[PDB]
């Protein structure tokens, strides 16, 4: 909800606390029956190089 | 009429301590042994003399039928409601504590006079009905700033700060034994008065020996005291603060540690910051704000002052500034001579020593020294306090305090 | 009746499908600090009558570091399969927040529902974030970052707090952090991580494939 | 190597050095503390006594009255009415604590003043209507209707000829010429907000204005608009702007502003939310539809940098009348306001005096008024000689406003 | 009492009984109710620093009347510091197991919670339920936390910790003195930390902590090699002597250490040559490297 | 069905639903932001449906919202109710505005003032939709706006609102007005029958609230 810029105010892994353990725990490693994701944004700034 | 109400019909409860302030041999001796017994003769006599107050009473009538009926009549577990508004046909509204509103009627012995929409009163459960009214209704978080000791000795306990112990009697003893001089001028005495200095003066001294020799209330307030959480809590405390201080005695309020209350009023990111900067600006307005004030005197202290909000500072509000330095080659040995008073002191010493060789130190140090000095002496098995405790004690209690400030550049 | 209670309200438990996911074996060639890691958690919670033997007082805590990316939550999870203990692993970032007073209070938070339960194991994944004091901070929020640690050393260090509690913690490069935390009674051991040598090429390339 | 402690040498100490007079001065002290309590508990006297009447009065209630008055009289709950149907009671009726009913009337009713939202005397058991009530007035802004004139005439108001002549166009003039407003035509402003340092004179011509005013004046309590409860606070705003449409032309006077809301921001996603639902609950019921008519709005403010730009806008507050410092013919009136009702020498000027206080505001040369006679009772006279002046200039301005200037002052002259 | 519960029958609202164990709701953290902690003669070495904690705690106590025959008031700030590992939370659990006396700790950082103005008021109420046990002593854990400084206003510093701050300023040193309650503070950094609770009003005891002499560190030495299982031809005066200014906290990891290394080995015997090797292994350094900034700075 | 005005806050927003109102028929019905708060629990989503579905039974209803960031906040979670009401008064006009399809006849209007505290993405398609912004008065505008409500008075015929454009600059709709409420009072000062250019120089600095002297460095 607004803006997202480098690690400064409210811009914070607040993400990457979540999505580092979704591909962890969602499907792939921890998983269930071939389910398939389709990441899909337009913004992003900052991101995980282990992705 | 000319005298409407007659002012609340409100005596004042002043304290009880202070019984007899007069042991003054200060000493082992056997004055003080007679003094204090005959302070045990009144009190026992006083102790008798009211046991057989209760004890030799043959009157019983227990109400001439008129209020033991009327305590029958009432409920046994009497409860508390609250007025919204009077239908004067002995048939009024009330409200209780969740809203539950009933058409009371009034059982009868209670004068319509004093009660008003706000005002508590007292009701039954099986027909909900008015017996009584509640009276004084204060939330016990204010009785608890009420003091009712006098903790320490008079002014003649500290040792010599008499151009600023001259001003706040001005201000505090003086209008209050004798305001005839004030109306030859018509000037109305002072109000506010500020302490502030370096840590370790007499700012707490000054407010319990003014609390000690008085004649009207006190009222002590530790600084984030009138703090709460529930975003209005905060300020209804200091309007039922100054209600209970108006209600009572011509008398004066003490708010200690004021740093904590205010700092220059800036607006910011915070919403917790708010009602802490709201409660604060609205003991701006009960204290000089809409018309008038009553007989209450506000005394405040720091140890910082220029951090404070100027809307504080301005007169009308506080019409004193009062410096607490830190002390002088002279009025420092009358800090040593008081401090040693009840304890045995060998004539080796000379209080001059430690005075003059060093010339910076609090006169809360002076007391931190006497007490070391006197562990000295049972630390190597004596009774007297000669020179060499207070060499030792000296050092002791002032390394607490950085090495230094800069090299000689200056000469 | 007293019912069964249940602790639950900040669960991180990784217990019993699914704590494993891993078998022993899996890691290439960790062959000097598996043996390590080993002596300070399997071994005293086994066999904690070697150490009665002698009077030993075995290890409080183990501080690994090293490159991003030698194996090292790997061998965290090694451990979570063939122990019989309470896993708990914790991302040191969700305390470094707002709400001054909540980071203080999750450090209390973890140690409370820890000494209440089984012999377990608190696995912190990351202090490259706020280890270090090294100034006095003239700031604002700067000293509430400096002083989650100083909760951290009164619940580690602080009263005896002794039974069957055990502190792990990763990172990169060692020197930047507090010294305070460094001393022997509180981070018994240091373990370095190199990124493979030869004769680890071969043992990782062997078991992937 | 120091220790100097053992059992036997403690026997030493408390029997050398008055073995006499030891504890024979001090169980007696200790005994009597002892007798402070024990007069205390057998004194037991508190006596709160309230309630009750003089006891010469309700002798004829409590005789069989009383007791007439328990059981036939009624516990019944006031209510209000949503609606109701045709041919049939088929009452609606609402609590808003309790759950809504729909009820019958009883037979002590007449079946026409059953009007919509009236309060309504309700059963207990059957919940029947009995009486019908007056309606509700609300209870605070009784207690906030001034009712009493504080004594402050315009001439107390010196150094500020201008400025009064700006706040008399406001609130006096379409009062009592409601003319040449409209024979012009005109519209007088609604809205008059006052700003500047503090201790200038803010609170006096808003103490002024209430004797001069032969009309509706509120003062408003700022902080009773924040409450503990959500919503409570909003609604407490509404019921100060319905009665104001009752009566022609009232007055209300807010008083520090700030408090009740200065900025409206959100970034750490919350804070002072619900005093903002207050503080706009107040923008609309300023401008908006339904315009307010005869209601005119006085604010004033210490810090006016910190406040809302949507109360900034002219319609919401018009005329921005500010307090500045006296130059020398405001102070030279003020001396004479605050030191005429003073016994001082009859030949003494005040110029003088307004000279040396070059930055200063009308509470500081009232605060030297005041200091100047106490000097007076530090010596023994009853009237104000020019050196009790001259002293407490010092004593209040040049004690604290500067300390450098003064003894290294050659640099000036 | 005032603010005292009661038992209320249900029946027709009448009282039954007066209940005890006043209303706080948080003093699972203070009073430790088991201790069976560690000894009084295990410290080993800070002979010094001990007695004068005995003249400021156990002699108030023990003995009140000497400072009435003596005529002084008493002490009751103490205050503990030095480098990190030097024996400082010992001598609050030594204390505690010998004080025959009300003991309540508190950490230092707890008094923040959530929410302004209750995040302060059970500092009140903590020293207000130190009444009650009308000999006490109440113990700080690590004050680099709140007590540090009065900063600025503005956004910056912080002001809630220091409403919490001011409370134990004064509540023991307001308007009404207390009595028969001794308050030990411990922490390092000891000139940042505000200079109005060091004021000798407040704290009349400074106590340093120096890292242990050689004679010293012998002694500690001795206490965690008691257990320990030596052989013979082992000489504890030459391993003392290869420690150049050690903690003393760290003796400890040199004991742990060297009977690892038996662990390891299947054996109960401990020689000297696995101290040796245990000095090198706990004792490090920085390893400054580059040697640039060394000589920008020579 | 959803219109949104948005910009600074003197430009006429209120100004132009009134207008709306007025020469429509169209069964108006004005709602304000904080009516939605109440205090007891679910209140407002009573309050929110239940005036939906009265503009449901009358077929040519519209309607207005007036400052819908009092309620449109960007939500956080908390522990102590507090704001744990208003999303359920929220969510219940997002579920009503999903409700029925964008057919004829009940468009709705809202307006605030500042646009970073409402929820972007709970827009975002076929609610709230249509962007109206309020722009500032560029030259002309202002000149316009100034010859508006100077139609009652007495205004002498030598005033060019172009020449008044000139000095005034960075004002909106309202302050505008203020110049022309202040200027008739400055002739009433002097007891002026008529306006004049300088009647409204002097009204001009009165609204920021100005005064000069004589500065003595400009001869
Ligand atoms: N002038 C004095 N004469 C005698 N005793 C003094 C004097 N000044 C200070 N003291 C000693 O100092 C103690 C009182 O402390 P003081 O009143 O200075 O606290 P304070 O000024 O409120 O300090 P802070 O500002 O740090 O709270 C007393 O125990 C008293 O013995
Ligand atoms: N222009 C003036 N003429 C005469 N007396 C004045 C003047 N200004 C202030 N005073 C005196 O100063 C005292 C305090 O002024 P007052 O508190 O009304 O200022 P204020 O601006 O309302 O303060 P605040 O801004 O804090 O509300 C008044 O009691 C009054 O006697
Ligand atoms: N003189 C000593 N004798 C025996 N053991 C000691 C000594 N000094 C330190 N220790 C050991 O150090 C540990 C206790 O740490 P200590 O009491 O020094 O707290 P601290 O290290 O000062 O606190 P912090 O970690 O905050 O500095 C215990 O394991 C204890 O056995
Ligand atoms: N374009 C315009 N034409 C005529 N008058 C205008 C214009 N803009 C503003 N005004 C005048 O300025 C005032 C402000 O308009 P309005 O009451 O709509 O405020 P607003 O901009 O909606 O304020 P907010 O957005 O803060 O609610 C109106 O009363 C109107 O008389
Ligand atoms: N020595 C190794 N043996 C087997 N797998 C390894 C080894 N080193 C790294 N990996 C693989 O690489 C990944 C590294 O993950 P992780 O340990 O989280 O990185 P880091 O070492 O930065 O913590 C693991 O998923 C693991 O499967
Ligand atoms: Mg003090
Ligand atoms: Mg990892
Ligand atoms: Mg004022
Ligand atoms: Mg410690
Ligand atoms: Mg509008």
């Amino acid at each position: 909800g607004g803006r997202r810029f480098s690690e400064g105010t409210s811009a914070d892994r607040e993400i990457q606390r979540t999505l580092m353990e979704l591909l962890n725990q969602m499907d792939g490693f921890d998983t269930l029956h071939r389910v398939k994701m389709i990441m899909a944004t337009n913004r992003p700034d900052t991101l995980d190089p282990a992705l | 009429p000319t005298r409407v109400g007659k002012k609340k019909k409100k005596t004042k409860g002043p304290d009880a301590a202070s019984k007899l302030p007069l042991v003054t041999p200060h000493t082992q001796c056997r004055l003080k042994l007679l003094k204090l017994e005959r302070i045990k003769d009144y009190l026992l006599m006083e102790e008798e003399f009211i046991r057989n107050q209760e004890q030799m009473k043959p009157l019983e009538e227990k109400q001439e039928e008129e209020r033991s009926k009327v305590d029958d009549l009432r409920g046994t577990p009497m409860s508390v409601g609250t007025l919204e508004e009077i239908i004067d046909d002995n048939h009024a509204i009330v409200s209780t504590s969740v809203g539950s509103e009933h058409y009371v009627s009034i059982l009868s012995f209670v004068d319509k006079d004093l009660l008003e929409p706000g005002c508590s009163v007292l009701l039954n459960h099986k027909v909900h009905a008015v017996i009584g009214v509640l009276m004084d209704d204060t939330d016990p978080l204010v009785t608890v700033m009420k003091v009712e000791k006098a903790p320490q000795e008079t002014y003649a306990d500290i040792g010599g700060l008499d151009n600023q112990i001259q001003e706040i009697k001005e201000s505090v003893e003086l209008p209050l034994t004798h305001p005839e001089y004030y109306e030859e001028m018509g000037i109305k005495p002072p109000k506010g008065v500020i302490l502030y200095g370096p840590p370790g003066t007499g700012k707490t001294l000054l407010a319990k020996a003014v609390a000690n020799q008085t004649s009207a209330t006190f009222l002590r307030v530790v600084g984030s005291e009138l703090i709460q959480k529930y975003l209005g809590d905060g300020p209804k405390l200091v309007r039922e603060l100054f209600r209970v201080a108006e209600e009572h005695a011509p008398s004066i309020v003490f708010i200690d540690e004021i740093d904590a209350i205010g700092t220059k009023r800036y607006d910011s990111n915070s919403g917790g910051e708010r009602e802490i900067q709201r409660t604060m600006l609205e003991l701006l307005n009960q204290l000089d704000g809409f018309d008038s004030r009553g007989d209450v005197k506000v005394i405040m202290a720091t140890n910082r002052i220029e951090t404070l909000d100027p809307a504080l500072i301005r007169p009308g509000r506080i019409d004193r500034k009062i410096e607490f330095p830190l002390p002088d080659e002279k009025t420092k040995k009358r800090i040593f001579q008081i401090h040693t008073s009840r304890m045995t002191l060998a004539d080796d010493v000379t209080l001059d020593d430690l005075i003059m060789a060093k010339d910076d130190l609090s006169g809360a140090d002076i007391k931190a020294i006497c007490t070391e000095a006197g562990l000295m002496a049972l630390r190597e098995r004596r009774m007297k306090v000669t020179n060499e405790d207070f060499k030792k004690s000296k050092e002791n209690v002032l390394y607490k305090k950085q090495e230094g400030t800069p090299e000689g550049l200056y000469l | 009746d007293v019912l069964p209670p249940e602790a639950d309200s900040s669960i991180m438990m990784l217990t019993s499908d699914q704590k494993p996911d891993v078998m022993y074996a899996d890691i290439g060639g960790m062959d000097i600090q598996k043996q390590e890691v080993r002596e300070a958690v399997e071994l005293p919670l086994t066999h904690f009558e070697l150490y009665k033997q002698i009077g030993i007082d075995p290890p409080r805590g183990v501080l690994m570091y090293g490159p991003p990316g030698c194996g090292k939550t790997m061998l965290a999870k090694a451990v979570a399969h063939h122990t019989t203990a309470a896993f708990i692993r914790v991302v040191g970032s969700e305390f470094v927040q707002k709400y001054l007073g909540e980071g203080p209070r999750m450090v209390r938070d973890v140690f409370r529902l820890a000494k209440e339960n089984a012999p377990a194991i608190i696995f912190i994944d990351e202090i490259d974030a706020i280890a270090t004091k090294r100034f006095d901070a003239q700031t604002g929020a700067d000293r509430e970052v400096q002083r989650i640690l100083l909760e951290l050393l009164n619940q580690m260090d602080g009263f005896d707090q002794n039974v069957n509690v055990k502190v792990i913690m990763a990172t990169n490069r060692a020197d930047t952090l507090d010294p305070a935390l460094l001393r022997p009674g509180r981070l018994d051991r240091k373990i370095e991580f190199p990124l493979p040598d030869r004769r680890q090429k071969r043992l990782i390339f062997s078991t992937i494939t | 190597p120091i220790r100097a402690l053992d059992e036997g040498d403690i026997a030493l100490l408390k029997t050398y050095g008055q073995s006499t007079y030891s504890r024979q001065i001090k169980q007696v002290e200790d005994d009597i503390q002892q007798l402070l309590k024990k007069i205390n508990e057998l004194t037991g006297i508190k006596e709160s006594d309230t309630g009750l009447a003089p006891p010469a009065l309700w002798d004829l209630a409590a005789d069989k009255q009383t007791l007439q008055s328990e059981q036939p009289l009624q516990v019944a709950r006031c209510t209000k009415i949503i609606n109701a149907d045709s041919e049939d009671p088929k009452y609606i009726i609402n609590v808003k604590q309790f759950a809504k009913f729909v009820v019958d009337l009883s037979d002590q009713v007449a079946p026409t003043d059953i009007e919509e939202g009236m309060r309504v005397g309700v059963d207990r058991n059957k919940y029947q209507i009995h009486i019908p009530l007056p309606p509700k007035i609300d209870p605070t802004v009784t207690m906030m209707q001034v009712e009493e004139k504080p004594d402050v005439t315009y001439s107390d108001v010196g150094g500020c000829k201008e400025q009064i002549e700006k706040l008399r166009e406001v609130v006096e003039t379409p009062l009592l010429h409601p003319e040449r407003f409209v024979n012009l035509g005109i519209e007088p402003p609604k809205g008059v907000l006052l700003f500047g340092p503090p201790g200038t004179g803010k609170t006096l011509c808003a103490r002024a204005v209430a004797n001069r005013t032969d009309a509706c004046f509120i003062r408003v309590i700022g902080s009773e608009l924040v409450q503990k409860y959500v919503g409570e606070g909003a609604r407490m705003v509404r019921e100060l702007f319905e009665m104001a449409r009752t009566k022609k032309a009232c007055l209300i006077f807010f008083d520090e502003i700030d408090a009740i809301g200065g900025a409206r921001f959100d970034d750490g996603a919350g804070g002072d939310n619900e005093v903002q639902r207050t503080m706009l609950e107040l923008i609309n019921q300023l401008d908006g539809f339904d315009p307010r008519g005869n209601i005119k709005v006085l604010m004033a403010t210490n810090r006016p940098d910190t406040l809302d730009p949507a109360l900034m806008r002219p319609g919401r507050l018009d005329r921005k009348i500010e307090f500045s410092l006296p130059d020398l013919e405001g102070r030279t009136h003020i001396f004479k306001i605050h030191a005429r009702s003073m016994s001082v020498e009859r030949d003494i000027r005040f110029e003088l005096l307004a000279r040396l206080c070059p930055n200063s505001t009308g509470a500081e040369i009232r605060s030297v008024c005041t200091e100047a006679g106490m000097f007076a009772i530090r010596a023994r006279r009853k009237i104000a000689t020019e050196k009790d002046f001259l002293e407490a200039v010092n004593k209040v301005i040049k004690s604290y406003a500067k300390f450098s200037a003064t003894p290294r002052y050659m640099t000036y002259n | 009492t005032p603010n005292c519960r009661v038992a209320l029958r249900n029946d027709s609202y009448t009282l039954h009984k007066i209940l005890p164990n006043k209303v706080d709701p948080l003093v699972s953290l203070m009073m430790v109710e088991k201790v069976p902690d560690s000894t009084y003669e295990m410290i080993g070495g800070l002979d010094k620093q001990i007695k004068e904690i005995k003249e400021v705690i156990e002699l108030p106590v023990k003995h009140p009347e000497l400072f009435e025959a003596l005529g002084i008031a008493q002490p009751k700030g103490v205050l503990l510091y030095g480098p990190p590992g030097t024996g400082k939370t010992l001598l609050a659990r030594a204390v505690a197991h010998h004080t025959d006396c009300t003991f309540i700790r508190v950490s230092g950082s707890e008094l923040v919670q959530k929410f302004i103005g209750e995040g302060a008021r059970m500092v009140r109420e903590l020293f207000v339920m130190a009444r009650e046990h009308a000999p006490s002593i109440i113990f700080m854990d690590e004050i680099d936390s709140i007590g540090s400084s009065r900063l600025e206003g503005g956004s910056g510093g912080d002001s809630e910790v220091q409403r919490t701050m001011l409370e134990l300023l004064n509540q023991l040193d307001g308007f009404e003195a207390t009595k028969n309650i001794k308050v030990i503070m411990a922490t390092n950094r000891i000139d940042i930390l505000d200079s109005a609770l060091l004021r000798p009003g407040r704290i009349d005891r400074k106590i340093e902590f120096p890292p242990p002499n050689e004679e010293a560190r012998l002694d500690i030495l001795k206490i965690h090699s008691r257990k320990m299982n030596l052989t013979r031809g082992i000489n504890l005066r030459k391993i003392a002597e290869l420690m150049p200014g050690a903690s003393g906290a760290e003796v400890k990891g040199v004991c742990t250490e060297a009977g690892m290394y038996a662990l390891r080995e299947r054996r109960v015997h401990v020689t000297q040559e696995d101290f040796e090797m245990a000095v090198a292994k706990v004792m490090q350094k920085d390893s400054e490297k580059n040697m640039s900034i060394k000589k920008l700075w020579k | 069905k959803g219109v949104l005005m948005y910009g600074p806050p003197g430009t006429g927003k209120t100004l132009l639903a009134r207008a709306c109102a007025a020469q429509t028929k169209a069964t108006f019905l004005k709602l304000a932001g904080p009516q939605l708060v109440q205090m007891f629990i679910g209140d407002g989503a009573k309050l929110v449906r239940d005036a939906f579905a009265l503009a449901k039974e009358k077929a040519p209803s519209i309607i207005f919202i007036d400052e819908l960031d009092a309620i449109g906040t960007k939500r956080f979670d908390s522990e102590k109710a507090g704001d744990r009401e208003v999303q359920r008064t929220m969510l219940e006009l997002l579920n009503q505005l999903d409700g029925f399809q964008p057919n004829t006849q009940v468009k709705v209007i809202a307006a605030t003032n500042r646009v970073d505290i409402l929820d972007p993405a709970l827009l975002r398609s076929g609610r709230l939709d249509r962007k109206i912004e309020f722009p500032m008065p560029n030259e002309e505008a202002r000149a316009r706006i100034m010859q508006i409500h100077s139609r009652k008075m007495n205004v002498s015929p030598d005033v060019n609102y172009e020449e008044l454009a000139r000095c005034t600059d960075d004002f909106n709709g309202a302050q505008c007005k203020a110049v022309c409420v202040e200027a008739g009072m400055i002739a009433l000062r002097r007891g002026a029958t008529e306006l004049t250019h300088e009647d409204y120089m002097e009204g001009i600095l009165e609204v920021q609230a100005k005064k000069k002297a004589n500065l003595q460095y400009y001869a």
